[PDB]
RNA sequence: GGAAACUCAAAGAGUGCUAUGCGGAGUGCGCGAGAGCAUUUCCGGCAGCAGAGAUUUCAGCUGU
């Protein structure tokens, strides 16, 4: 705020406007920089869910190693977040706490799976475009970019027809169909 | 103890008084060489109490000349005893801070009430007031002193080697 | 730990301490004149000039 | 219906041209400025906070140091920037403390060097230039005192006569010097005290009581005289020479290593004794030390005033010096360095700011006395500050947090083992006595003060 | 010598209703002089402050001091601070909490919906606006305008001075009610949840996570003198807090009901609360004495705020009404509605200001002016009140004509002698004082039946 | 700011001027206003002489109109309160300030 | 997407800047004096006189 000097600095140490320690390093700021979000809030309500689901694994874990319940609710949850793609493998139980993170969470979006697969090509403008009603995931149309996708729809993510930028990119291949109305 | 001292510029004598006494034993701290080179905590040391400028550049080369020699001139004689006090019988030796020791015995010989100082203290208040210079003045002066001291210089080293005319 | 444990030294008892403390001594609280008169040394030194052990009276 | 508001009218606040400076208008109203006790509290804590974070005393030695160890220093008493020094091979070295090397250095005596003092002397033979060269003198082991020149140079009234314009023979060793103040007579502590001038080379006066040694003395600075001395008697014994005669001596426990005079009671003095606190006696009744400065763990070797009269300064047998201030009896402060060693001889310059410790190892060296001032000049901004919160600290100095960071020094293990352990064992000596004081009749209570005095003659 | 604002520049002390000792005789006489006449040269300074304050009067008898409108005031006042009665409409967004800064230099509005500005308001500068979509209840500056904390829809966020978010607090997880206290630089939070917590934000620490045991918290207000936090729940109970021991400090009775609102007077002396009972109470505070008491004011009052100069300013949903000299401790100075017949020993309040239709959630004055800022359904209006001002500002410590170097320089003047969490006490000349056990006289350790008779002996 | 301890040097004449009744404190509150700006120009940076001799020319009109209002309300030629040499002893005290801070101009000396 | 300013906000560095502390006397001392001591010793009152000085200011007397 100052640069204090030599002997004010010494006299306050622990002063810091901006970064105190319960920001934890200002995550949530750099992570929603890193993927875009747009409200607040949305990554506690992704931590939350974070932390929800090492909870329940702490409980799994807990439960004895023989009973069903615990057996086939821990490989249901497995399959669930496998499901809705959080995961990557069908791996082991100790990767529900290494491997799931708020990151990855966040890396199942709907902008960022845009970019990944190179719809767009940075994920601002895949907001910019699944704001202005572009995309659809199968046959509905997607307006909110809170919109996760599951494992099953990384491959109808596809945009409107008549959708002048699929009927730019389909006029600079010159392969613009027109019977097909877009 | 170093109530005054006389500094000898290209234009004319300067003599100043010494409001406050630089510190003796810690004179060779960073704190105390820096307070002369901060120009507003120098002033709080050295008040300039007069000025006598030389009236023509011909007295100019003869007081530099005098000088150079050690000798006294007569404008010094003059600045010196209108500004110094005359003490009484040997208490309160009045003194100067002088630049050297060769100018020191010439002017204790034209004025016995008059002692002489020159010693690391003096020639380190001298610096300080050779380094802020025309500032201490407060244009008390008729004279820019780096042209003043460049046809001094000329004037000086032309005397010195003889130069020739024709 | 602010109130102090008991009375100190010079003083005997609390309202000693009190009407000690009873006066800030900072330009807020007091014009600059008091302040300026009411903080100074009891020895005051003048820097650097050597001190004669006093000879008084009859000089 | 009159109706008026402020009238802030932007003029004489903020100002009309941009270099003059705006006013600070002021309301000097406790409804304005609502704590003031805890705000001016704070400011007591970054006070004690700031002056031990810039408390930083060492300057700085002077010159390569000596050969074998400084046991003599005396500083000058007209002049601030130089002072003599004397080390026990034998060397004396006249200091030059502004630049911070010698004028001339002498391989003095044969043993040690173990008195020298300074002297404006008076021959009658002579206008003595005191100012153009300075006189020295000293006494030593081979039973020989010489007064000496010394070519220096602070003046220039002049452009040769260096060093031992005189020597005195004794019969006997010496031990220590001090001049009278006036009229070139000075005294030596030996086997027997001897009072001279330099204008004769015998003994003008034996001055002692009996048959023991006199291990140092010192003139006064102002009834010049008088005069103390102390004998390994365990003896202190005043002289004054206008009767020429000894008049009282007392006896103490321990060997008293070192007398000083006040400069500005003129008749107190400081003794430092072996037991590990020095006493700041009377003269006119010396039957109740009435100062014991305690804090230290070994024998205190000497002591000066400041010559501001009001603060102590004592450097002792372990390995660091500290100063009192006169009316407490405790330290103030404590200066250490691990090369300095077995400090034998500290002195105060004569401006009340620096502190002249010279060691055993050989090194002299100078302090500052306020560990936290600087020795610039200030601008009354600075000065008006650090004044203020100076007083600040002095009246919230019993606050117990104030208290412990003001209190706080890093002494070395060496004397914190050996004050803790002083404490357990004076804590046990005050435990035993309160229980013979339960029980026995009579045991009557004797003062810290009077608890060190042995013996008085002269008993009113 | 007489300085007759000495009554107001004494300082008392703790008393008993004469020693031996010379040198502390001499030590006490030159004390207590001192103080004398450190006090007199003090109170010598009332002829060198620049200007008096404002006021005004009726001059005749049939005109009124509240019936004045403020046209005419607007009229009859100069040119500047007739241009500075700002009023804002500002409609799509709901009722705007109002909080100027410490001095007036500028003013933080916040609308329910998601509006919040920090604008200096003399010169026209917008310094942050921003809409975050979700409700805003109230909002404040922290030290500077380079600082303001935004009590949002749950977690209470604070903001740099151009709009960006700087912490999204993971505690305060609601917040109703903020304030600060400026020279310990503590944020204090209260609202729905039972929690009172102070956070020192300097250091960005949590300080005292306050349970209240008393339900929601419906209004705060911080004593400007020592440095309370006098909480008013749904009781009636206006509890009165320090964040140094968690039992509420004192718990004031005030009024029945829920208390609608609180407001210290800034010597610390003056509590003046409004209650949904339809009741207004003045208190005393450093005797805790209820003052009096307006029983059945004709609607609950919304919000009370007394200004720099002892000036009541009460709410009543549309309307806002300013007592003057309503502060004294007579019964003439109970603040009323009617002079009973001309009755001169009444309080007929000093101005009056019907709105048109909106409800006005906060008063609040300006600082150094004679104008107070109300906050309504439809935006913010300044009010002229010519007595509601210190027109003798200190400028060692606060300043409306403050640059950017001296705001550096006096913020971290203030960083630097911060007072810490612990010495926020019920009076705040207890620190120097000695504990309440430890005896005052210090001790120097010199003092730390014939036949029973006939067969007695055995 | 020595400025503030000039301005409370001043305070004691008008003082002991106002409690005897010749100025009132409404004006001398604004004698003490201008003299506030006075000094502030003095003792600020980027002085001049021109500002040192108005405060002389303004402190010698408040002097004669001290002694006008002193021998109309009084009638007497002098009040020996504190004032009367007060005011001239800081007239001399502006013309030393002037001196010692600009020895230059010998219209001012 | 790049560029104008007296657009504003926030930091940093450099250059400056001074940054800057009862009285005339008289009366006896302090080695021609003020650097302190101490005051009824007359005054800092009234008009006039007449010597001056730019109507209002000083120089010596009457009473006061």
């Amino acid at each position: 705020v100052r640069k204090l000097k030599h002997h004010e600095q010494k006299l306050l140490k622990k002063v810091d406007f901006l970064e105190w320690k319960q920001d934890q390093g200002h995550r949530d700021t750099q992570v929603m920089r890193t993927y875009h979000i747009q409200n607040r809030e949305d990554y506690h309500k992704y931590n939350r869910i974070c932390g929800d689901i090492r909870r329940l694994a702490n409980k799994l874990s807990l439960l004895p190693p023989t009973d069903p319940f615990r057996r086939k609710h821990e490989q249901l949850l497995l399959d669930k977040l496998y499901a809705m793609g959080v995961l990557t493998t069908k791996s082991k139980i100790s990767d529900l706490e290494n491997k799931v993170t708020v990151s990855a969470i966040c890396r199942r979006r709907l902008p960022v799976i845009m970019h990944r697969l190179k719809m767009a090509e940075t994920i601002q403008d895949a907001v910019k475009f699944i704001e202005q009603g572009h995309v659809r995931v199968g046959p509905n149309l997607i307006n909110d970019p809170a919109y996760l996708v599951t494992r099953n729809m990384e491959d109808y993510v596809t945009w409107v027809d008549n959708s002048k930028i699929k009927k730019t990119l389909l006029r600079y291949r010159n392969q613009i169909d027109d019977f097909d109305f877009s | 103890p170093i109530e005054y001292l006389l500094f000898e510029e290209p234009t004319g004598y300067a003599v100043f008084k010494v409001k406050l006494q630089q510190d003796d034993i810690g004179s060779r701290l960073k704190e105390v060489q820096e307070q002369i080179n901060d120009f507003g905590a120098f002033t709080k040391l050295i008040e300039l109490v007069s000025f006598a400028p030389f009236k023509g550049a011909a007295e100019a080369l003869e007081n530099a000349n005098d000088i150079s020699e050690g000798l006294v001139s007569e404008s010094l004689k003059a600045i010196l005893d209108l500004n110094l006090p005359k003490a009484s019988s040997k208490k309160k030796n009045i003194t100067l801070a002088i630049s050297d020791k060769n100018l020191g015995p010439s002017i204790k010989e034209e004025f016995p009430y008059v002692d002489c100082i020159s010693n690391e203290l003096a020639q380190d208040l001298i610096r300080g007031v050779r380094l802020h210079g025309e500032k201490l003045f407060k244009g008390l002066q008729s004279g820019d002193l780096e042209r003043a001291q460049l046809g001094l210089g000329h004037a000086y080293s032309r005397a010195k080697v003889k130069f020739s005319v024709q | 730990k602010y109130q102090s444990s008991a009375v100190p030294f010079p003083f005997e008892n609390r309202e000693q301490y009190e009407r000690s403390l009873r006066m800030p001594i900072g330009q807020e609280w007091t014009s600059r004149a008091s302040h300026q008169e009411l903080i100074k040394p009891r020895i005051m030194t003048k820097p650097g000039q050597v001190i004669d052990p006093l000879k008084a009276p009859f000089k | 219906m009159k109706i008026k508001t402020i009238k802030r009218s932007a003029d004489d606040y903020v100002p009309v041209k941009s270099t003059q400076e705006s006013q600070m208008p002021r309301n000097l109203n406790p409804e304005l400025h609502p704590f003031e006790r805890a705000r001016e509290y704070t400011k007591a804590l970054n006070a004690t906070k700031l002056e031990r974070m810039f408390a930083k005393p060492f300057v700085g030695q002077l010159g390569y140091g000596h050969r074998d160890g400084v046991y003599a220093i005396a500083k000058n008493y007209g002049s601030l920037n130089k002072l003599a020094t004397g080390s026990a091979d034998g060397v004396i070295k006249y200091w030059n403390m502004s630049t911070r090397e010698e004028f001339v250095s002498f391989k003095a005596h044969y043993g040690l060097v173990t008195g020298l003092c300074v002297t404006q002397p008076r021959f009658h033979d002579k206008k003595p230039d005191l100012k153009s060269q300075n006189f020295m003198l000293s006494c030593s082991d081979d039973k020989t005192v010489k007064l000496w020149s010394i070519n220096v140079d602070d003046y220039s009234n002049k452009n040769n006569e260096e060093g031992l314009i005189r020597t005195f023979d004794g019969e006997s060793a010496f031990q220590g010097i001090d001049s009278h103040r006036e009229n070139s007579t000075f005294a030596t502590g030996g086997a027997k005290i001897h009072l001279w001038d330099v204008n004769r080379l015998k003994p003008v006066s034996d001055l002692s009581w009996g048959a023991d040694n006199i291990t140092s003395l010192k003139f006064n600075q102002n009834e010049t005289d008088i005069l103390a001395s102390t004998g390994s008697d365990n003896s202190i014994v005043l002289y004054d020479l206008r009767t020429n005669s000894p008049t009282q001596k007392i006896v103490q426990t321990m060997r008293t290593n070192a007398i000083c005079w006040n400069p500005m009671e003129a008749f107190n003095f400081v003794t430092a004794n072996e037991d590990h606190n020095a006493y700041y006696y009377d003269m006119r009744n010396l039957s109740r030390s009435l100062n014991v400065f305690k804090d230290h763990v070994s024998a205190v070797m000497d002591v000066d005033f400041s010559p501001t009269g009001d603060e102590i300064v004592t450097g002792s047998y372990d390995k660091s010096i500290r100063i009192y201030k006169t009316n407490h009896g405790h330290s103030r402060e404590i200066y250490h360095t691990k090369r300095m060693q077995h400090v034998f001889q500290v002195k105060y310059s004569m401006d009340s700011k620096y502190i002249i410790s010279g060691s055993d190892d050989g090194n002299v060296r100078l302090w500052r006395s306020k560990a936290w001032e600087r020795s610039n000049v200030k601008t009354t901004r600075e000065k008006n500050k650090l004044e203020y919160d100076e007083k600040l600290k002095e009246r919230f100095r019993h606050m117990p947090e104030i208290k412990r960071i003001s209190r706080h020094r890093h002494v070395p293990q060496v004397i914190k083992k050996a004050q803790e352990i002083k404490n357990i064992e004076l804590s046990s000596i005050k435990r035993r006595e309160a229980n013979e004081r339960r029980t026995r009749k009579d045991m009557p209570y004797i003062s810290e003060r009077k608890k060190q005095i042995v013996g008085t003659v002269h008993k009113y | 010598k007489e300085r007759e604002n000495q009554n107001k520049f004494e300082r008392s002390t703790y008393t008993n209703n004469q020693t031996k000792d010379k040198k502390l005789r001499a030590g006490l006489k030159k004390i207590d002089e001192q103080y004398k006449k450190a006090v007199s040269s003090a109170a010598a300074t009332d002829y060198l402050l620049p200007e008096s304050n404002g006021y005004l009067e009726p001059e005749n008898e049939l005109e009124k001091t509240f019936k004045v409108q403020q046209s005419e005031i607007k009229s009859s006042v100069d040119v500047s601070t007739a241009n500075k009665a700002l009023d804002l409409s500002l409609k799509e967004f709901g009722p705007y909490h109002i909080k100027y800064a410490k001095n007036g230099t500028h003013l933080l509005i916040t609308g329910r919906k998601g509006h919040v500005a920090s604008m200096d308001w003399r010169k026209g500068q917008l310094r942050a606006e921003l809409f975050l979509n979700e409700t805003c209840h109230s909002a404040t500056y922290l030290q500077n305008e380079q600082y303001f904390a935004v009590a949002q829809k749950k977690y209470t966020f604070i903001y740099d001075h151009e709009g960006t978010e700087l912490h999204r607090l993971k505690q305060h997880i609601e917040a109703r009610h903020l304030d600060f206290l400026p020279y310990h630089y503590l944020l204090v939070t209260a609202g729905e949840t039972g929690w009172l917590k102070y956070h020192d934000v300097s250091t960005g620490q949590l300080v005292s996570e306050l349970r209240t045991k008393a339900g929601p918290t419906m209004a705060m207000a911080q004593n400007p003198w020592n440095a309370v936090m006098h909480l008013g729940h749904s009781n009636g109970t206006v509890s009165l807090w320090s964040p140094s021991m968690p039992e509420p400090l004192v718990k004031l009775l005030s009024a029945r009901g829920p208390v609608n609102s609180i407001a210290i007077d800034r010597s610390g002396y003056y509590m003046a609360t409004t209650g949904a009972d339809r009741s207004m109470k003045i208190w005393d505070i450093r005797n805790f004495k209820q003052l009096h008491s307006v029983e059945s004011l004709p609607t609950p009052g919304t919000n009370v705020s007394i200004s720099d100069t002892g000036l009541l300013a009460l709410s009543r949903g549309p309307h806002v009404t300013l007592w003057k000299d309503a502060l004294k401790l007579s019964g003439d100075s109970k603040p009323c509605f009617g002079s009973m017949g001309g009755n001169p020993h009444r309080n007929t309040p000093y101005m009056s200001h019907l709105f048109a239709g909106n409800k006005v959630e906060n008063l609040g004055f300006v600082p150094f002016e004679d104008l107070l800022g109300v906050g309504h359904q439809t935006g913010i209006t300044n009010l002229i009140v010519p007595g509601a001002g210190e027109a003798n500002y200190d400028a060692l410590e606060l300043n409306p004509f403050e640059t950017k170097k001296q705001r550096q320089e006096q913020e971290v003047r203030t960083l630097l002698n911060k007072l810490p969490a612990d010495t926020i006490t019920l009076d705040p000349n207890s620190i120097g004082s000695v504990d309440k056990r430890s005896s005052t006289i210090r001790l120097n350790a010199k003092d730390l039946d014939v036949i029973e008779e006939a067969l007695s002996r055995f | 700011s020595k400025t503030r301890y000039y301005l409370e040097q001043c305070i004691p004449e008008m003082d002991d001027l106002v409690e005897k009744g010749l100025f009132t404190k409404n004006e001398v509150s604004l004698i003490m206003k201008k003299r506030t700006d006075f000094e502030h120009r003095l003792n600020s940076r980027g002085s001049s002489i021109n500002d040192y001799i108005k405060y002389i020319n303004y402190e010698s009109n408040v002097n004669k109109l001290r002694a006008k209002r002193c021998k109309r309300i009084l009638q007497v030629k002098k009040t020996n309160s504190l004032s009367d040499w007060s005011i001239q002893q800081r007239i001399g005290f502006i013309y030393q300030r002037g001196t010692n801070k600009f020895p230059q101009d010998l219209k001012f000396w």
